């Protein structure tokens, strides 16, 4: 869970992301694929080339999910239930990869929110993404 | 570790635009704010009581310049980070006992700071290049643990 | 999260620590100081010598904070709000340390309760200590 | 990295009592049950549907014997883990892409297995000694990563 100020910061940064979330999502996947090539093995049937249609489409999916988590910050475990079975149980994504994507999201956010990516906001965004990551790597029958 | 020739050029070019008096300060302070347990290592620096006190603490700001000095050095010696940082490794592992995972964290927050200041110029390829640098630096610093 | 089976398993196995809680609690601590001497710097005023009374003593406390975490599993974050302010906020214990003591607790239990320490039970215990650790490193207060 | 001659003879003494055809499968089967993402690396090993399937899986027991052996070779020459493991590191990192944090987990799962079997005999000091062996192995395997 997030403090009341963390929730205010995340909503401030993400509100500024706005209509561009899908674009930023694709950018963050790209940054992750280039910075940490190992991450690409989770997408063997994907065309991960620069500007590929599949990456932009996957960026949208990730951004849309993150926007939903934001609007359900106090019940992500329920709002994201289906993504955990998918990433943890079916895809078996090694937990280490969430920190790479999370880091790349922060990095994308920084390069796009000159003014709002303050130290406090940065700490907030980080805890939010770690919280989201935490839910996606859980597995309770 | 090993940056291709274009990644090395790109990292060196972006670096010449870095404000050397601040970047280190911002990155070090952000580490203390974003990862609170790292504050324990800097108790003697004074006010670290709140996020804003950390970001405004001037001993943290000045120590940041030295931290940056070290990254600049590792940078000028990309193919020999182990020896460039050997004495530093000794200090951090043997005397300070900093868990090496924190070396990764700092490299990563320095990357966020770079992205923050340079915006769009901090391209995915330039990021991937700095990620090799920052990983190299954290690995050399952790050497005395191996 | 802690699925029914994890909970059933932890309660099953911890409810076997019995009168040995402080014994095992102290042994795990000893195992931690000896194996990762860096952990000892968090106790600068303790006599951490082999059979120290302070370790036996602190052993008990650790043991009890766990029993209460068991019988509070669906709401551990609450039966421990105070320990988190203590370990994270006040003492600044670097998170990697909780993984070292958690590993030492597993070892003490495996070394004492072979037949309880089965692969599935090992798995649920580890998932528990991990959640306890997550909480002890928490931010919300 | 450096075991005292006392710890060294301590690991060596206990290892000599280890059932070689079994401890390895134990440690591997347990790594898969406890950190399920590891299963992804051995999906070709067949039935991994449940904890019991994993523990009784024959491709998992055989591989486990291979893992115990590499450990035996490290223990046979604690002074040159890097060397002994150079090609092993290559394979795990370049060919298999195993994040190195997992080497630490397998090492610690092995430690738990030793404890489970030698009971009271796996005392804190023996454990301390094994932690260095297991850490050094994890490090020599992560070498091709830096
Ligand atoms: C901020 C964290 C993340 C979010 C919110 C997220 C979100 C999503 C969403 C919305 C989907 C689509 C699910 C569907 O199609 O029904 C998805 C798919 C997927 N995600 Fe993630 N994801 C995250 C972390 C990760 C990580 C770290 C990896 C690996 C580096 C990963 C690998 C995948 C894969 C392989 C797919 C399936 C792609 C396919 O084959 O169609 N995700 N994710
Ligand atoms: C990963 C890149 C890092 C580099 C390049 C680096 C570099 C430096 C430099 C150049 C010094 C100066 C000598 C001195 O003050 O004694 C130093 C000192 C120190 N570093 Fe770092 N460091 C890194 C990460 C870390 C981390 C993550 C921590 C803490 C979690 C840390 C904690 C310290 C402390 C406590 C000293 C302070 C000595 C004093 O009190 O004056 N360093 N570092
Ligand atoms: C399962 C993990 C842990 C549990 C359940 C736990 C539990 C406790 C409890 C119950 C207390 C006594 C509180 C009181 O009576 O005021 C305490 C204090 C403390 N713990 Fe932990 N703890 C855990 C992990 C750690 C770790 C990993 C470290 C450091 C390696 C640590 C460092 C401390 C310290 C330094 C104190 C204060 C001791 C003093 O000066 O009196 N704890 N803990
Ligand atoms: C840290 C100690 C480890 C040791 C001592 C070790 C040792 C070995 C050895 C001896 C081999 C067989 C190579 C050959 O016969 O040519 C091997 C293969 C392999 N290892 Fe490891 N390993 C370790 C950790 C890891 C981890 C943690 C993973 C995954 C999380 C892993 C995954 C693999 C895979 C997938 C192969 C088998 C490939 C196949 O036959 O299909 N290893 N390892």
């Amino acid at each position: 869970v997030l403090s009341p100020a963390d929730k205010t910061n995340v909503k401030a940064a993400w509100g500024k992301v706005g209509a561009h979330a899908g674009e930023y999502g694709a950018e963050a996947l790209e940054r992750m694929f280039l910075s940490f090539p190992t991450t690409k093995t989770y997408f063997p049937h994907f065309d991960l080339s620069h500007g590929s249609a599949q990456v932009k489409g996957h960026g949208k999916k990730v951004a849309d999910a993150l926007t939903n988590a934001v609007a359900h910050v106090d019940d992500m475990p329920n709002a994201l239930s289906a993504l955990s079975d998918l990433h943890a149980h079916k895809l078996r994504v090694d937990p280490v990869n969430f920190k790479l994507l999370s880091h790349c999201l922060l990095v994308t956010l920084a390069a796009h929110l000159p003014a709002e990516f303050t130290p406090a906001v940065h700490a907030s965004l980080d805890k939010f993404l770690a919280s989201v990551s935490t839910v996606l790597t859980s597995k309770y029958r | 570790v090993h940056l291709t020739p274009e990644e090395k050029s790109a990292v060196t070019a972006l670096w010449g635009k870095v404000n050397v008096d601040e970047v280190g300060g911002e990155a070090l302070g952000r580490l203390l704010v974003v990862y609170p347990w790292t504050q324990r290592f800097f108790e003697s620096f004074g006010d670290l009581s709140t996020p804003d006190a950390v970001m405004g603490n001037p001993k943290v700001k000045a120590h940041g310049k030295k931290v940056l000095g070290a990254f600049s050095d590792g940078l000028a010696h990309l193919d020999n980070l182990k020896g460039t940082f050997a004495t530093l490794s000794e200090l951090h592992c043997d005397k300070l006992h900093v868990d090496p995972e924190n070396f990764r964290l700092l490299g990563n927050v320095l990357v966020c700071v770079l992205a923050h200041h340079f915006g769009k110029e901090f391209t995915p390829p330039v990021q991937a290049a700095y990620q090799k640098v920052v990983a190299g630096v954290a690995n050399a610093l952790a050497h005395k643990y191996h």
